């Protein structure tokens, strides 16, 4: 659910998933249309697919438990709906990360009308 | 924490 990725960001990347992640670009926030703006909103559309990919899971309420294992993630056993979602979050908790470099202020709080154009997943 | 993506 939400609380375990909001602590996972918040561990991975030093920033509060509210609100650094919540209304960036064009995918970080509430579904998401158009071309990613850049490396973090790509994070977001990946992230947003893979939830897609769980369509009699609840992603956003549904809550599993995970562990460190010295800094990696290790998804605990839980509901096959617990793990797969589990594994949508390390990756985009990990793909944020891997991108804190070009995070860029000037993409929070991006209006809507800007965000043009189609991909699918 | 809190929240979102």
């Amino acid at each position: 659910s939400l609380l375990e990725f909001g602590k996972m960001i918040l561990e991975e990347t030093g920033k509060l998933a509210i609100p650094s992640y919540s209304s960036y670009g064009c995918y970080c926030g509430w579904g998401g249309k158009g071309t990613p703006k850049d490396a973090t909103d790509r994070c977001c559309f990946v992230h947003d697919c893979c939830y897609g990919n769980l369509p009699d899971c609840n992603p956003k309420s549904d809550r599993y438990k995970y562990k460190r294992v010295n800094g990696a993630i290790v998804c605990e056993k839980g509901t096959s709906c617990e793990n797969r979602i589990c594994e949508c979050d390390k990756a985009a908790a990990i793909c944020f990360r891997q991108n804190l470099n070009t995070y860029s202020k000037k993409y929070m709080l991006y209006p809507d009308f800007l965000c043009k154009g189609e991909l699918k997943c | 924490a809190l929240v979102y993506k």
